């Protein structure tokens, strides 16, 4: 002989008190931790100071690999790229 | 034009504002669906305690005590967070939204930084007192007799404790934001 | 150096060495192609080609 | 939803 | 003479106890099997070293 309001009140109270907090927060907790993982992984590129060096290295390596003169030497306009190569080598050292 | 004007402290402030914005909207929705006070008449082998109150009376009691008892800050906390985050976003973007500014620029930026710092100070100062104010359970002694016959009621708010949880974390975020501005403030008053 | 018979390109700093290791983990051939432009004799030859 | 009740009238309920 | 609350309680209890786990977990099990499958299949392209 308990009406509906009493039942809902009982549910609310016993849910807040008896049920452990870890069960109440586990999904949000895991979500927080995976966000922390994703952010700590992405900060390696989201930090502009090192990001500039990284992007410049990507560009210079792509250009150097793309140069057929490199393979020819393994056996034109890359002369201007030699200066960029040496500048990057000196600066990022 | 859009990225080079974002130093690391500015990026941190923008990301903190984004995260606190998502917190604010999340709280606003939680108020939208699950924010429901629940009330019962307080004063009275074990048996039930039937109170012979049909559903309509329970609804009227719920609303009456929900207005009377639950604190206005407790009620408006999600609105509060959302409004503050929108204000932070607007004051951050006003640097580029101002048609004229698209050395007065430096003065405007200094004024914006000071406004952000003062906002953080006030937010901390009043939230410190207000956070403890919201309670999960609550008691309202409202003269609802002649309508139900009861006069002393105990109620509980569904999101209250949850809110407090989030609210506690919110406090820390604010401090962090202020600290970031503090660093920028130092950059504005240590190097000139 | 032992492969192409090029005695330049001796070593690299900490950053370049580590990031070269990373590239090798990704692709050693990228490292092979990138190394070419450190060879000073290569620069001499390509300057002669431009001349 | 204006919520309404009749008005004029240890305590028990007021079953209407 | 059981109020609705007791009926829901009985439903949930006998759900967790009696009904075998295969019925409860069959769809989720299918999802995990499918995700392992298409991930393993796509790993041929997703692996950069041979990509």
């Amino acid at each position: 002989d308990l009406d509906l309001q009493q039942y809902s009140f009982i549910n609310q109270m016993c849910y807040e008190r008896a049920l452990h907090w870890y069960a109440k927060y586990f999904p949000y907790l895991v979500l927080i931790h995976t966000l922390v993982f994703m952010l700590c992984s992405n900060f390696w590129f989201k930090f502009p100071g090192s990001s500039s060096k990284i992007e410049h290295f990507i560009s210079i390596l792509g250009k150097c690999f793309d140069s057929p003169w490199t393979t020819r030497a393994l056996s034109e306009q890359a002369k201007a790229l030699f200066e960029k190569v040496k500048k990057f080598r000196l600066h990022v050292e | 034009a859009f990225r080079v004007l974002k130093p690391w402290w500015d990026v941190f402030t923008d990301y903190l504002s984004v995260a606190m914005l998502m917190i604010g909207v999340f709280g606003c929705t939680l108020q939208v669906m699950q924010d429901k006070i629940i009330c019962l008449p307080k004063r009275v082998e074990m048996k039930g305690l039937k109170t012979d109150l049909d559903l309509q009376q329970y609804s009227f009691i719920n609303q009456m005590c929900y207005e009377r008892a639950l604190h206005w800050y407790a009620k408006y906390f999600p609105y509060l967070v959302l409004i503050h985050t929108l204000v932070f976003m607007l004051c951050s973007n006003f640097w580029f939204k101002f048609p004229g500014s698209s050395d007065i620029l430096y003065a405007m930026y200094v004024r914006q930084t000071v406004l952000k710092v003062i906002k953080f100070l006030i937010i901390i100062a009043y939230n410190s007192a207000l956070v403890s104010k919201v309670q999960f359970t609550v008691d309202c002694n409202v003269d609802i007799q002649d309508m139900t016959g009861y006069k002393n009621f105990s109620c509980n708010h569904t999101m209250a404790h949850l809110f407090s949880k989030l609210s506690f974390c919110y406090l820390c975020f604010v401090s962090i934001y202020g600290l970031t501005c503090l660093y920028t403030l130092y950059w504005l008053f240590y190097r000139s | 150096r032992q492969e192409t018979g090029i005695d330049d390109i001796p070593d690299v700093k900490n950053d370049f060495a580590f990031m070269l290791h990373m590239i090798d983990q990704y692709d050693p051939l990228y490292s092979k192609r990138f190394a070419v432009f450190l060879s000073e004799v290569s620069e001499n030859k390509l300057k002669q080609l431009n001349l």
